[PDB]
């Protein structure tokens, strides 16, 4: 389980940055520069490429792990809870 | 000097200061001293 | 022309 | 800005257009006039001349610089405190506080009577002529020959003697690298981007800039460790 | 950048495109133009090479290298502060802090009187002739003569030597190794990810690069052990 | 009941980049570097392919095996509450 | 990658081509840069030549092997940690960390005075002829037919030899074939998954794998049984 | 897959295709090139023979046979230790203090281990040949049929380039390869009865399986049994 | 078509937000000095 | 033409 991963594409850090950087004084500011009239932009916006390239916000490589993790924990409270039932011994029986 | 607040910055990290400005050194907050003096205030009242 |  | 300003003269932008053999009949004079339609129309604040002049004050007029174009700020010259603008409608006329000033022409009207300022403006770059000077920056020099072959095209659009399908690529082709060249010239560099770093993290505000210079703008906000 | 920059000269550029029967009126003169359009539009740090070079501040003011372009930072020769930028309307100006500059020609207007400071830029690498060196990456030469046979080509269109299938082909040929050209030069490697890497993971976060030459930008930082 | 699976199209994984590296960096940064200017894309994007191939996101192989696990949890608990009233033993009694 | 690359030169990829009556005027010579252009707009890691190489760092700098591509690492000699990347402006200048490097043409600008450091690299494969040699894989060679197709066709239709329709068919068979080529040599095989799972099946993370040479990035993690 | 493949000679795909007058000039030069394009485009791991050879390694490198396409595992001569894969960029080269897990790496006719003085067996992948030199193709009409039609599918490409080929008539092979290709694919990959019970036994389990790669992937399929008490 | 409808448009800057979030600051920070002098809001009353 |  690690955590989600965000698909960032670099098409739009400004000319002239580095993308170090440019990330260095995005963390510290909460706020990004960008240049959407790059040459790299020159398809989306002049008509000639998917206008998809532009926009539709960044992916997440997302795998719900969390809900597996939470799917075993709700067994081995059930499991100790069975456990302590055959013997005879609950839990106020142990407190 | 954790207690008499200081904060020694070369002992939880590797350095890469000595000028007393929080844009590169770092703020202490004295939350060990309310556990001890628990403590030591009953200690005193034993 | 536009729109691919 | 990230690229420094490099000066070339005017004909640096006739070598560009008389590549293309419909606008061979373009001369220095139109070019003139179609790169101060271009140089204002972009109002980019990296191609005009930072000057600093004191002026003295008579009755609440001041005679203004004669290349003056924009103002950044006027201050008092014996305080340095800085002037802000006039709301007021009434202002030397007698009936029967923070300074302020204003400027139609020539003129600059004051709140004070008798006083000197300094006087932080704008102006263009000039030759040994009396020629504007422009930047060697390619995408400024760009869109700056496809702003003067979009302004010959048209004329030669409503002349009937270019296809619509040529007055519109010539307009495609200059709107993106208009608002490229907007983008050059506005992005902060790495060194201007620690002057707005600097600004925007404060712990501490200081939302009175405007009395210095804006001097303390960019500096780093220190705070004391306890 | 995965690959490197190995550089040819401006004429490789010219076996790639006189292939086109289109294009064989082509020269080095045109070769020259159409390129330094294109180095500059797209803007890629990794084609320009770095100097760094001592200069001396007069008042106020300073004498700025021939062959620059872009200044990533300037220094104090002595202490090694960086200098941020100047917010300041009235620099030299007196009436009746930290260092800073400020760039518009071959003049460096800094807040500092009599000083040397180091002025670390990037300039452009030249031949045995004074002529640009582009790489010889056959993504960026691809789009280079897709670049000059797209400037070409719109003259033509212009003219009417050409339909608009053949150019809108060459518009969107163009458009597509645009991008690729880009995403080329800035992607980083496996290398410069470690300049990201140890960045982006900080536990006692670093806000202080610019004082240094960006020098400790991507240096790990370790925690001990207790 | 194992987890959900996550399909990843490695497609725009940038030039020169190991897969392995790749995701390796992606577990480190949280931040996958992605190159949408790839040859390999350029279908969906000169549209000569279909737009699905630059859009869309990601599948998941998830079958619900979890709601059925429960259903047998709360099986379980129906006939051990059953058959602790045929007996008369109940929970209250045991305890 | 899941196939081996065996290698064939480049007169295969013309027994393919000349199969095609209009495509009999392509050469050897025109191969070798539409095989150069296609390798380089691809770039896929499995085509090029893994070779290690040991320079000798002079004052700050070191000379690079004449066919260097690419730098996977750079790693020092004697300790053998790996070089991250140069993130400073002002390296080798003096005024009145952990070790980085930054690669421009054939010289590698080092952070360390007088050391050596290994290489490890990037180059074509060569043949007996100094040409380059192309996998014989026929996903690969199919789309570099096409790339050399369509760079053909391209020049065709420009002057007006080949039907709209049919460039537009070589367009699309090609951006099917480019990027099943893509996927078939980014795709990881059995025995590289394993390097995945041991690296991505982690309890205690290992994060520091370029230090090494990224040696132990698929070393099963084993736990023990307390 | 479900059934089995058999094999025939390449004339096979020339009985199909010049029973249509436009692809008669076809040839077995033409079919020989057309095939390995398109068993290489499929990638269908039935159609290749596996082959199983012990090379030695000399100094971190061995020579590798000649008729490998891919492979599948390696593993050590003596112990039965697979190895994995290289992710190291510095594999043999020493530092100068002159200084974990076995590894290798194939690029050409060579193989690259961080192993130096060991044997080794491949278990790769090669085309199956005929008393010829020639490839020998399976024998399902599901392949027979896709085959025949990419052959007339690059064929009229080249038609259509010339201008001997209406648009509707490509527009249809294109159309009717597209479904038979993904056909192909959907018969050679789909598991049989036989080989579901290898995916049942890996997919149930209650203590999980994650090292079957260390073995040659022998117990992948095995039943997981459960003592009861 | 717009000039007969759309409706009449707000001049609206979230300052409701920014103001919340000064007041469960100085709350987290008037609870936090608490603790470390040990003089809780229950030692005051 | 477009949308394939």
């Amino acid at each position: 389980n690690w955590g989600s991963i965000l698909e960032l594409d670099l098409s739009k850090v400004p000319k002239g940055w580095d993308v170090g950087k440019w990330m260095y004084y995005a963390r510290v500011n909460h706020i990004a520069v960008i240049d959407s009239f790059k040459e790299g932009t020159i398809g989306a916006s002049t008509g000639k490429l998917a206008g998809a390239l532009n926009n539709a916000g960044k992916g997440m490589i997302e795998t719900n792990i969390g809900n597996y993790i939470q799917q075993q924990i709700n067994l081995l409270e059930f499991i100790k809870m069975e456990m302590a039932d055959v013997a005879g011994i609950s839990k106020q029986r142990e407190g | 000097d954790l207690l008499n607040g200081r904060l020694h910055m070369s002992d939880l990290e590797l350095v890469l200061i000595k000028a007393a400005y929080i844009p590169d050194r770092l703020q202490h907050y004295p939350i060990m001293n309310s556990k001890l003096n628990v403590l030591r205030g009953e200690e005193s009242k034993r | 022309t536009s729109l691919p | 800005m990230v690229n420094n300003i490099n000066w070339v003269k005017l004909p640096v932008i006739l070598d560009r257009l008389l590549r293309h053999p419909l606008l061979t009949d373009l001369n220095l004079e139109t070019a003139i006039q179609y790169t101060l339609d271009f140089i204002s129309a972009m109002g980019l604040p990296n191609v005009y001349v930072d000057k600093i002049e004191t002026i003295d004050i008579k009755e609440y007029r001041g005679e203004l610089p004669c290349d003056l174009i924009s103002i950044n700020q006027v201050r008092l010259h014996k305080n340095g405190i800085a002037l802000r603008a006039m709301t007021d409608n009434f202002n030397a006329y007698p009936t029967h506080g923070e300074p302020s000033f204003k400027t139609q022409g020539r003129v600059i009207f004051t709140s004070i009577k008798h006083e000197k300022v300094d006087i932080s403006y704008k102006a263009i770059m000039l030759d040994d002529e009396g020629l504007p000077l422009i930047p060697d920056n390619p995408i400024f020099l760009k869109t700056l020959e496809l702003y003067i072959k979009k302004e010959w095209f048209t004329i030669l659009f409503d002349m009937g003697k270019i296809s619509p399908a040529v007055l519109n690529n010539t307009q495609q082709e200059y709107a993106f690298k208009a608002g490229q060249c907007n983008n050059e010239f506005v992005i902060p560099s790495v060194s201007e981007m620690e002057a707005i770093t600097n600004m925007w993290n404060q712990l501490i505000p200081r939302v009175t800039e405007f009395r210095r210079g804006f001097k303390n703008l960019g500096d780093k906000e220190y705070i004391r460790v306890h």
